[PDB]
């Protein structure tokens, strides 16, 4: 029944699931789609079917759109890859409906050199990963005026595999003890959770119906600094563990040089506007990780 | 490619399906006692055969209960009324072989005891579930097997689909998914159903009907897909159902009954039992607790086992299997369970009105699920 | 503390379900015997002075069902009206209609046993067959046939597997004479019967024994409880643990697959654990129309397996071939030794095919 | 044994075509014969009792 509508792309991914959610709930009439196991809750969307998102679009008549990409990052290897592009596309035919395109990017597009880093900031990407969400940015804005775009740093949430985020891949390091573990102390980065980052998507959208001037570049990220290393100390701190097995590196990595030491994003312009939201990190990974306890994991059986 | 992924298949058997004549004729004597004299104690068992109704079992009670018109009226609503459908409720023979409860079970259980008192009825086990995958709390495969049934039955009543007959079975094979110790069903991977018909109409307007009428109306879109196996009428001319060149007894559904091989069953049957039968008021109290775990937030899927000694009120043992799917311990949730709940059949039958005679309803179309039962009503936890 | 009860239940020779169960039983071996080849789907009935038997024979035997239902009956040991029941006098009704000439089955197995089955359930089999041999020893000779047993046992979860710790509560109900007190039944069912079933180090001052707790228990058999066949099915199986789709076995010959399939899932199950390959196992096999091996084949190990499910499901495709026609020959299945599984748990004992281990090679 | 015996009921309620036939909307001295038939009766000198 209710007449906002919304699409989530990537809402098979860990921020989308999170977006369509925040939307969902809140008087928004929200689909999700999704390139593959969008079955049955989400539409099987490939971005790169030109006629299916043409379809889709045409069909649905979104008066917003919430472009995320599933992710699932070993990258954080941090070189390729992407084909996209789709954000071209998915761009132009947000315009010939008349949607106002929400593209997430990232902090990686940044050199790291001189934080923070404010949204007027000349970009520099040390990967091909950084180049391509700039390439997106570029290819979103040009092919749509009326678009913006929210640049977020390192995500986790309540994942459904401790992969899909690079904070959550360190949880079973953490939980044995029993064998030593080395982890970076040498990158600097902001966690910031899919839930907060959904609840300034929503914030955004819903200002753009009331003042159409809201468009070009965003940041938003959480307010605590952490190394990799710092985040597994925080995640053992939180479920009231022993740490000691933990080693940080405070050495670069091998590729230390395709990665940004510290990429903090300026959040200045969209804390100004009131939109924001800040669940602390030891209380959000504590909500997030206990199903991925070994104990709870035991028990996780089809049958008993 | 496979993840953790897996099939799992439950079925449901129409009315008409001669071990469900057994056990809704078994609720209808019930019902029928509990009408005049709520403190009926009945065990009543049907068996169903070519032309014969037999009644079994043990019934003390104040109520005057005519027997042949009780069975005749069942098989009547049931649809069997003519030779043509293989049965008729005006000629079928119907013979009675029901005594009073053994004595020695009366003094043993409930005579002379304040009501919270009275004895389990028998020793036994039984099984509450739960699960966040459907609104109801159930398995999606064998709601979906219930309520195919439950279509088959309406469409021939209200004389949409004339042709249909009162017996059928359905199988509903669902794909899934493991989630962190709950279960995402994906998609419907095959359905069965196989349901009595007319002499007259043809094989594919049946199948045609079945597709479109039925499981069209049943089945969210979202769980259909171009893939999904459908077998309908698999061999062909299933003209012969029911009782006739067949053998029912009562009890012998009681998976269908139930969670459709899901959590777990203690091997208790339901119908034609009052409530001093813990086989049937300890699992609808069972799942009354399962359920309200689930709706009160507490976890995603559970398995509540209690266990009870002829004679004796309170539960030999309880237990709480939450698969992983809550923050709390299953010692956390059993303790919550102990304060919120008693589980004594003399306090069972106060919280679920279980005198009243609506048993009959149950009978058919499974125990759980369903909007106007007590036990489906979840009790607002204080933890 | 990771600590939990599980409750089985198990019932005698003379309970009125199992009565039905060894009858339904008893008519397809005696069919067995002169037709391997007949169909029988045979269910009993039981009640103060008769056995009906009532289903459909495809068969080219001729069965004295008189002889085949008394000698059953005289068997389980109800010979006397005082009894509630006698083999000798008792009302025989036949209404079998004869003539000449689809599923999910689940197996299990755990290692917390030498039979490789729950605990609880072997306890609850292993109390009642006591009785009938102390009845019939002539030890307690105020035993009579129908009784009944349930065993709690405390577990604590261990890595995927259940450990037993302790036995929690034992009830036995048992049919008894008249002159024999309540105080002599209950030190005898203490110390004759569990003493002698149970081990020591299960057993303890805490223990709760419920035995004949109903004060009285004269009155029994078809008499004081009506019996059908198929009305013991979690008894017949896993007493509460693994899983059942809905089939009953007694009555049923092998072409019903229902049974047959059962005792395969069940043989895989045991042979997995006994191979050392999970400490325990649940062993889904899903049937479908139209094609002979199993659709779909699911194997929950509990996390007690090193190796993956892939990697034991590739181990069940070249050491099992799971078509009922094969199942039937390679496990014996025309076989008359059907009346045998019919009480005490058709899983447990070696003396059944589908409970001898298979070498695995792999 | 009359305890342990087997006891099968199979009673219905007189056919209503009976009733209707004999007895229904009558006075009790106007009652028709429940059925057709033939009946004897007889007696002999040759005991006490005839
Ligand atoms: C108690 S009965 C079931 C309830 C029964 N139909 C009634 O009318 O209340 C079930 C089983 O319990 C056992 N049983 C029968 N009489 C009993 C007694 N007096 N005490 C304990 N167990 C008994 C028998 O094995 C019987 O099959
Ligand atoms: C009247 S019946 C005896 C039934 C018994 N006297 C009673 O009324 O319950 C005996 C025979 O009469 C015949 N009969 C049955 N119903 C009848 C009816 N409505 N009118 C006339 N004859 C009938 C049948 O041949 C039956 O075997
Ligand atoms: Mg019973
Ligand atoms: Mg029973």
């Amino acid at each position: 029944i209710p007449n906002r509508r919304v699409l989530v792309t990537g809402a098979t991914g860990l921020l989308g699931r999170a977006v369509h959610k925040e939307f969902q709930q809140n008087n928004w009439h929200a689909v999700g789609c999704g390139f593959r196991r969008a079955r049955p809750k989400f539409e099987q969307v490939n971005l790169l079917d030109s006629n299916a998102v043409h379809h889709i679009i045409h069909d649905f008549q979104p008066h917003v759109i919430v472009h995320c990409a599933a992710e699932r990052r070993p990258d954080v290897d941090a070189a390729s890859q992407l084909n996209v592009d789709a954000s071209g596309n998915l761009a132009k035919e947000a315009a010939a409906v008349g949607a106002f395109l929400i593209y997430i990017s990232s902090d990686y597009v940044f050199d790291g050199t001189n934080p923070p880093y404010r949204e007027e900031d000349i970009p520099a990407p040390l990967n091909l990963y950084g180049k391509t969400k700039l390439d997106g940015e570029k290819a979103v804005l040009e092919n749509n005026l009326g678009a913006a775009v929210l640049r977020i740093p390192i995500l986790y949430g309540e994942v459904e595999k401790l992969e899909e985020s690079a904070v959550t891949v360190m949880f079973d390091k953490v939980q044995f003890s029993n064998k030593s573990a080395n982890m970076d102390h040498w990158q600097q980065r902001f966690p910031t959770h899919v839930k907060d980052v959904a609840t300034v998507c929503r914030q955004l959208a819903e200002k753009r119906m009331l003042d159409p001037s809201i468009k070009g570049t965003f940041h938003w990220s959480g307010n605590e600094q952490m190394t990799k290393y710092e985040m597994a100390c925080a995640i053992a701190d939180a479920f009231n563990l022993p740490s000691s097995h933990l080693r940080p590196i405070t050495d670069s990595p091998v590729l230390g040089a395709q990665r940004p030491r510290n990429a903090q994003l300026d959040c200045s312009k969209l804390e100004t506007l009131g939109i924001g939201q800040r669940t602390p990190f030891r209380i959000g990974i504590k909500e997030s990780l206990w199903p991925f306890l070994i104990d709870k994991r035991w028990r996780q059986t089809v049958f008993h | 490619i496979e993840e953790g992924t897996f099939l799992f298949t439950s079925e449901s058997v129409g009315e008409g399906h001669p071990d469900k004549i057994c056990d809704q004729i078994s609720d209808a004597v019930l019902d029928a006692h509990l009408q005049q004299d709520p403190d009926a104690k009945v065990a009543c068992e049907t068996v169903a055969k070519t032309g014969m109704i037999l009644l079994a079992g043990e019934i003390t009670s104040r109520a005057a209960v005519d027997y042949q018109k009780v069975v005749r009226e069942a098989v009547k609503h049931i649809g069997y009324d003519d030779s043509s459908k293989g049965f008729d409720y005006k000629t079928c023979n119907v013979l009675v072989a029901l005594e009073q409860q053994s004595p020695d079970i009366a003094q043993g259980v409930h005579l002379d005891r304040n009501e919270e008192d009275i004895g389990a009825g028998d020793q036994g086990l039984m099984f509450g579930y739960a699960t966040d995958e459907t609104e109801e709390c159930m398995p999606l495969t064998i709601v979906l097997a219930h309520k195919l049934n439950a279509k088959l039955a309406e469409l021939r009543r209200n004389g949409t689909l004339p042709w249909l007959r009162p017996d059928s079975k359905t199988q509903v094979t669902v794909q899934y998914m493991q989630d962190r110790g709950a279960v995402l069903p994906i998609r419907v991977h095959t359905i069965v159903i196989s349901v009595q018909h007319d002499e007259e109409v043809c094989l594919d307007e049946m199948r045609d009907a079945l597709k479109e009428k039925v499981i069209k109306a049943v089945v969210p879109a979202k769980y259909l897909d171009e893939d999904t196996i459908y077998h309908l009428q698999p061999s062909g001319r299933f003209v012969i159902g029911g009782p006739q060149g067949d053998a029912g007894l009562t009890g012998r559904k009681i998976i269908v009954d139930t969670y459709g091989g899901w959590g777990a069953h203690g091997g208790g049957a339901f119908s034609g039992k009052d409530y001093t039968k813990v086989d049937r008021s300890a699992a609808y109290a069972a799942r009354w607790v399962a359920k309200s775990l689930v709706k009160g937030g507490l976890c995603r899927r559970v398995l509540v086992q209690v266990s009870y000694a002829i004679g004796v009120s309170h539960p030999l043992s309880i237990s709480i299997f939450h698969y992983g799917t809550s923050q709390k311990s299953e010692r956390e949730l059993l303790e919550i369970v102990k304060k919120n709940f008693d589980l004594r059949p003399g306090v069972i039958v106060r919280d679920l009105d279980l005198k009243k005679p609506i048993y009959q309803r149950t009978a058919a179309y499974g125990h759980f699920g369903r909007d106007s039962f007590p036990w489906e009503v979840p009790k607002k936890l204080k933890y």
